[PDB]
């Protein structure tokens, strides 16, 4: 049948980048056309693949990372490098083959008077490692005497939410990011497109 | 307590195969990773294979590639490794290990951490059958013993198989000055082993020395007293 | 892709002690140890590169940059003394590779030279038509040993099969070797020897076909 990139894509809600949401895509036939035909994406950029020719090739699996983040911080959704979200959000492998995908969301993540549900991590004791996620809500300690209950010397909550309101600056307007990578395995090939050997 | 339990090794034959088990008990199995991870003799720990916590991706080393199988049934508390084609180089100790990272179940994302959760092991044996007892030779004590302050004897336990066998002295009365060896696997596929006590030169002349091996799997038993002759 | 340890670290008890772990771009990925003793499974005593499991003491650190994984346990003591592997699973092909191992041996007692006993073929054995010369050697620390064979001071080449050292119980080490021969050969050498090499330190025990 048709992967079911329509649910990922078109997804009523989505996730906030600290606890991105991750859809394993298996056993159908992906039309890779359907994607970057739609020129409504304002990011697009695909690392170590064909633009098209994914539309011939088979893969174990296919995983879609998806969640929100704000437009500047786009730049970071890529290879190597560094800032909030990369570093303490979704890291990216150095080696990454892969698609990324990302669109304005504005009209659907903001709000009259503001949008905080949307959050991301701020604080954090170091750098997360390619393709971990950390949804812990433990108190960071940036001061030296320890916190138990809420908040003292220095004790802040690691999460922030981002205020997303119609009136923002583009720069800092609600984005929705889907991070495509394929694996191909040692085993039955599932995903498929359509101009494969397999039809 | 959270435990895993390891079972179904065994002596099994070049080429055939073998089913083991690990039995899951004290933790919401259903919700981790698990490993299955193997030790031959005097070697480390090889990674084998691991599946995840709903049984959707499994991963396998390249020595096993095509040859073994990892399942889990979820309802039943319990993981599998199939083996097939076995050869000798798969004889080890086959451990069950359980991540210590649980999925909530909510979106297919999951993130291999330490195996914080061991079983106890089965021990898999892959030899071309011969399963005989063994041969039990004395080893004197000779005149180059008798001149320190204590003299050494023992016996040879030559050309058994499989591998456990227990050895006493005088019916368990001899205990101190006697070590026992661990066998060595010889290129024949029988194992053999040595027994040794060390015991007053004086002594030699009255107190008796017999030692009782017993083969059960071959159901031997053997007495050989270690005269000086 | 390979893990890589030393195969062996020797420490004091009390002194600090430190098994290294090295791998390509090690360091971005978490390393793992883990502890074993003789006769037991493993247990984890580091993950996600420095954080310690529940219940396991406070001595035990671990650190990971660029290539270089490092188990620390400051203030080693006798129940330390195991093997300890460090693992990586890779972010990429979910693939699990394991080190070599490292035999940390903890300095608990003192030197022991070996006592070597070297038993010719019993005529019983000889009598059934083959021959097995025994070398067994007894109460040695550390416990690392080797074995090497001679015919006249010929160095025997096959028929050598010899065991790992293994604790006696007065916690010293012990291992033996064996020399197979036909009755033939047996009788057509003037002597058989063992050398026993302990610490750089060499001993020999000879027999012959006729004493
Ligand atoms: C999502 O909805 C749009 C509405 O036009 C539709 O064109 C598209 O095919 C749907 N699926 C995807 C992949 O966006």
């Amino acid at each position: 049948n048709l992967c079911p990139f329509g649910e990922v894509f078109n997804a009523t809600r989505f996730a906030s980048v600290y606890a991105w949401n991750r859809k394993r895509i298996s056993n159908c036939v992906a039309d890779y056309s359907v994607l970057y035909n739609s020129a409504s994406f304002s990011t697009f950029k695909c690392y170590g693949v064909s633009p098209t020719k994914l539309n011939d090739l088979c893969f174990t699996n296919v995983y879609a990372d998806s969640f929100v983040i704000r437009g500047d911080e786009v730049r970071q959704i890529a290879p190597g490098q560094t800032g909030k979200i990369a570093d303490y959000n979704y890291k990216l492998p150095d080696d990454f083959t892969g698609c990324v995908i990302a669109w304005n969301s504005n009209n659907l993540d903001s709000k009259v008077g503001g949008n905080y549900n949307y959050l991301y991590r701020l604080f954090r004791k170091s750098n997360l490692k390619p393709f971990e996620r950390d949804i812990s809500t433990e108190i960071y300690q940036a001061g030296s005497t320890p916190c138990n209950g809420v908040e003292g010397f220095n004790c802040y909550f690691p999460l922030q939410s981002y205020g997303f309101q119609p009136t923002n600056g583009v720069g800092y307007q609600p984005y929705r990011v889907v991070v495509l990578s394929f694996e191909l395995l040692h085993a039955p090939a599932t995903v498929c497109g359509p101009g494969s050997h397999h039809h | 307590e959270v435990q895993l339990v390891e079972s179904g090794g065994g002596v099994v034959q070049p080429g055939r195969s073998l089913r083991l088990s690990c039995a899951a008990s004290g933790f919401i199995f259903s919700s981790y990773g698990m490993y299955w991870v193997r030790q031959a003799p005097g070697k480390g720990l090889e990674w084998v294979a691991v599946i995840w916590y709903d049984g959707s991706n499994k991963y396998y080393a390249d020595s096993v590639k095509g040859r073994f199988t990892i399942s889990r049934d979820n309802s039943k508390n319990t993981l599998y490794l199939q083996m097939n084609s076995l050869r000798a180089e798969d004889t080890a100790v086959y451990y069950c290990a359980r991540d210590l990272s649980s999925s909530s179940g909510w979106d297919d994302y999951y993130y291999y951490y330490g195996m914080d959760v061991w079983g106890q092991g089965t021990t898999v044996t892959v030899s071309s059958a011969s399963t005989k007892g063994p041969s039990v030779f004395p080893l004197a004590p000779s005149s180059k013993s008798t001149s320190g302050g204590t003299a050494a004897l023992g016996c040879l336990v030559k050309d058994y198989f499989p591998e456990p066998v227990t050895v006493s002295w005088n019916s368990g009365a001899l205990t101190s000055g006697v070590h026992t060896f661990p066998a060595v696997l010889q290129s024949s596929g029988l194992y053999s082993l040595s027994s040794v006590v060390t015991v007053p030169s004086s002594s030699l002349g009255t107190q008796t020395y017999i030692c009782n091996v017993n083969h059960k799997p071959s159901n031997t038993k053997v007495d050989k007293r270690v005269e000086p002759k | 892709y390979e893990l890589t340890q030393p195969p062996s670290v020797s420490v004091s008890p009390g002194q600090t002690a430190s098994i290294t772990c090295s791998g390509d771009k090690l360091g971005d990925k978490y390393a793992c140890w883990y502890q074993q003793k003789p006769g037991q499974s493993p247990v984890l005593v580091i993950y996600q590169d420095s954080k310690r499991p529940s219940g396991i003491p406070e001595r035990f650190s671990g650190s990971n940059s660029g290539n270089t994984a490092t188990l620390t346990i400051s203030g080693t003591q006798a129940m330390d003394e195991a093997d300890y592997y460090c693992q990586a699973w890779d972010s990429s092909t979910s693939y699990v590779v394991f080190g070599g191992g490292t035999k940390l041996t903890v300095l608990g007692q003192p030197k022991a030279a070996p006592s070597v006993t070297l038993f010719p073929p019993s005529s019983e054995e000889l009598q059934a038509n083959k021959a097995t010369l025994v070398c067994l050697i007894s109460d040695f620390y550390p416990g690392a040993v080797t074995v090497a064979w001679k015919a006249d001071s010929s160095p025997v080449k096959a028929g050598v099969e010899t065991t790992t050292p293994s604790k006696q119980s007065n916690n010293k080490y012990a291992a033996s070797s064996y020399l197979s021969l036909t009755p033939e050969q047996w009788k057509s050498h003037r002597s058989y020897s063992c050398q026993v090499t302990h610490e750089g330190s060499t001993v020999e025990k000879t027999v012959a076909p006729t004493e």
